[PDB]
């Protein structure tokens, strides 16, 4: 019902480790308690910890939360995307537009973000895809942060994020979730 | 969606309440708290942002809030209802470069604002014509219980389509009319008409009139009954589609349509009826929440939530013996029949 997880960084090695239960100098911890039979929701604390740069926190918040919370993801995941833009789809027009679109898009955010390395919009933008980053690196269980450009895959756990954008999406490229 | 802004009586309290509408395959549902200590600028020098403690309602895996709901350390709550976009011509504005999508807009806006026009100001930068919305942002910093009209402040209002935001301060209109009510259509003339609207209202009818719609119709009736957070629960979670008048769709065989509430149950609709467009089918979908805060209650960075569809006066949804049986719901519950928790 209740899971605790925090990222150490380790300055011997300058390796991320996870451990079970709450360690306040870690990175990041989050708490996930899973009340979904008796309430229909699970709850989830997430704290970052101030004394490490907030690229750091981002991507370890990403990886805390994925730890705490692995077998609601899978679940949800299993749920809501599973099918979508896979290997059997017999939309292959589609699903070539949508992954073209988004790795151009992503590919734009990282060239926006090392042309302006001193831009407050593109450091928040940063953290977000950082984080992004870390949720489905941890998830993988295999974690590596990165210094300067990173790839977000444009079909993994970004899909999660995007179900209200792919409404609009969807349209503009032509196919053939939210709302009413 | 369905959203409420509510002033109570004599100005006791400003209450914010959000119902998400969803496929039901998506209720595995998770509220989250975020402490951050993120800055506003790549150097230790700049500031801590104005958002870094956030409370949200979500989804596994979900870094954001989908639905959206979320209450800000800075004293804001933000919300939306979806209105897409229904005029093709707009869609050469959905570029991959030059737009940032929805979602990432969203979090850097609740990351940075400190107010209403700056959230706005944030969000509406690289507008990707993506998950298009009337955004609702409320700052309770500008919020005096029992105090007169401040003119400006309490209420920002943007809406999005592709090439096109539009943003008003609307503090005068939710004092004047004591309420400001989001069912997914936009209330900004020009957007509606640059989104096609027009059209749907020639084809179909007052469905898709921003006044004269069902859910606009049941809040003007209803909206003055919400006396407090209680009763703000039960008109989020509102479907009597079987006796409600404004319920009826007189195009559909049968009339009543259980779309047309504040909480939709499109489970409930028959499978053989006949419907003059799909949002009116028998569908797995319809609301599956509701989430209230209030002036106080935000301070304290809680709400009350309530999760999975309506059951109040129609029967609680049950996966088993539903149409949807089949349908993968891994992890959910089988009967939905849970009451508001007060979160945290
Ligand atoms: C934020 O702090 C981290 C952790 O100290 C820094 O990451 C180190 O960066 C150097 C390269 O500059 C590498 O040699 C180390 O391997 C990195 N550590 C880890 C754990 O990967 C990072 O440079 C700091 N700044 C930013 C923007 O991330
Ligand atoms: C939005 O579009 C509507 C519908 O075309 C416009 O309303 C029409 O306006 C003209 C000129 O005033 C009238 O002669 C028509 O009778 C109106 N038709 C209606 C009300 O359905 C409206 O002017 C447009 N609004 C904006 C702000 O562009
Ligand atoms: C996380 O642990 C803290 C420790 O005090 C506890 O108070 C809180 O209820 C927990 N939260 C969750 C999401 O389980
Ligand atoms: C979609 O189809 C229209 C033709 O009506 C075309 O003009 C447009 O370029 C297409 N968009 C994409 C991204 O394929
Ligand atoms: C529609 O289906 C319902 C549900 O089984 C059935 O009772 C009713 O007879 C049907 N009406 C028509 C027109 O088939
Ligand atoms: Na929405
Ligand atoms: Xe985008």
């Amino acid at each position: 019902v209740s899971r605790t997880r925090s990222l150490l960084l380790d300055a011997a090695s300058g390796q991320l480790r996870l451990e079970d239960g709450f360690h306040p100098d870690a990175v990041a911890w989050a708490n996930l308690t899973n009340a979904i039979r008796e309430t229909g929701w699970a709850y989830l604390d997430l704290s970052t910890n101030g004394r490490y740069n907030d690229s750091l926190q981002a991507y370890a918040a990403g990886v805390v939360e994925a730890s705490v919370s692995e077998e609601l993801i899978y679940m949800h995941w299993m749920n809501t995307v599973v099918n979508y833009c896979g290997p059997f789809e017999y939309e292959v027009g589609y699903c070539e537009k949508l992954k073209n679109f988004l790795e151009a898009n992503l590919e734009w955010m990282q060239r926006e973000m090392e042309l302006n390395p001193d831009s407050p919009y593109w450091h928040q933008v940063r953290l977000t895809l950082l984080q992004l980053k870390g949720l489905e690196d941890s998830y993988e269980g295999r974690l590596t942060f990165p210094t300067g450009r990173f790839t977000i895959k444009p079909l993994g756990f970004l899909l999660l994020q995007i179900s209200g954008d792919l409404e609009d999406l969807e349209p503009a490229l032509n196919k053939t979730g939210s709302g009413s | 969606c369905s959203a409420l802004i509510k002033l109570l009586p004599g100005g006791h309290d400003l209450l914010v309440a959000h119902n998400t509408w969803n496929s039901y395959q998506n209720m595995l549902r998770i509220i989250k708290k975020y402490r951050l200590q993120f800055r506003e600028g790549p150097q230790e020098e700049y500031p801590l942002v104005a958002g870094n403690n956030l409370v949200f309602s979500s989804y596994p895996g979900t870094i954001f809030s989908g639905d959206d709901f979320y209450i800000l350390g800075s004293g804001l709550v933000t919300l939306e209802t979806t209105i897409g976009n229904k005029n093709p011509a707009l869609w050469k504005y959905v570029q991959p470069q030059g737009c940032v999508l929805e979602w990432i807009r969203n979090v850097v806006a609740n990351r940075l604002a400190l107010d209403g026009a700056t959230w706005a100001d944030v969000f509406k930068r690289f507008n990707s014509g993506t998950y298009n919305n009337q955004w609702m942002i409320v700052d309770y910093k500008a919020f005096l219980p029992n105090g007169p009209s401040p003119g400006s402040r309490v209420l920002t209002i943007l809406e999005q389509i592709p090439g096109m935001v539009v943003v008003a301060d609307k503090t005068a209109e939710l004092y004047k009319t004591t309420y400001w009510a989001s069912y997914n259509i936009p209330y900004f003339e020009t957007v509606f008409n640059a989104s096609g609207l027009q059209a749907l209202v020639a084809q179909y009818g007052d469905w898709f009139s921003y006044t004269k719609n069902p859910r606009a119709k049941i809040f003007q009736r209803d909206q003055s009954l919400v006396e407090d957070m209680d009763a703000m629960v039960r008109l989020m979670r509102y479907n009597d589609f079987l006796h409600d008048p404004l319920s009826l769709c007189e195009a559909c065989n049968p009339k009543p349509n259980a779309e047309n509430a504040i909480s939709a149950r499109s489970d409930l609709n028959p499978a053989n009826g006949s419907y003059p467009f799909q949002a009116l089918h028998q569908r797995a979908h319809g609301g599956i929440d509701v989430k209230v805060t209030s002036f106080t209650l935000a301070k304290y960075m809680s709400m009350l939530a309530a999760s999975g569809p309506t059951w109040d006066q129609c029967p609680p949804f049950q996966w088993s013996k539903s149409p949807f049986h089949s349908m993968l719901h891994m992890g959910q519950p089988d009967l939905w029949m849970f009451s508001p928790i007060r979160v945290p």
